[PDB]
């Protein structure tokens, strides 16, 4: 049974209409928030005298 | 100086304590009483949440 019985073709559409628009560009922006924590204290006491 | 016949070398220093309570019995603190310089090789000396 040797034979051929089907192939694929490397074929494809010329867009002299645009039919396909491909891939999409956009911009975009994203925002980072880095607030600055207090932190806690160091004490040195003395006498109020 | 002949007349001083002896020498007295004195280190002043800054400790890093804990605020804690002395003890009904209390035979001595458990305050860490550790000199500052340690807190540059070890960083749990000043670790405060």
């Amino acid at each position: 049974d040797l034979a051929v019985i089907g192939f694929e073709l490397d074929t494809r559409f010329t867009n002299t209409n645009r039919r396909q628009r491909g891939h999409l560009l956009q911009t975009r922006a994203l925002q980072f928030r880095h607030p600055i924590p207090m932190h806690a204290p160091v004490t040195l006491p003395m006498d109020t005298m | 100086n002949p007349i001083e016949g002896g020498v007295v070398q004195v280190l002043p220093y800054i400790a890093v304590m804990k605020d804690v309570y002395h003890e009904v019995s209390g035979v001595k603190m458990d305050n860490e009483e550790v000199n500052m310089v340690e807190a540059y090789r070890d960083p749990s000396i000043l670790d405060d949440e």
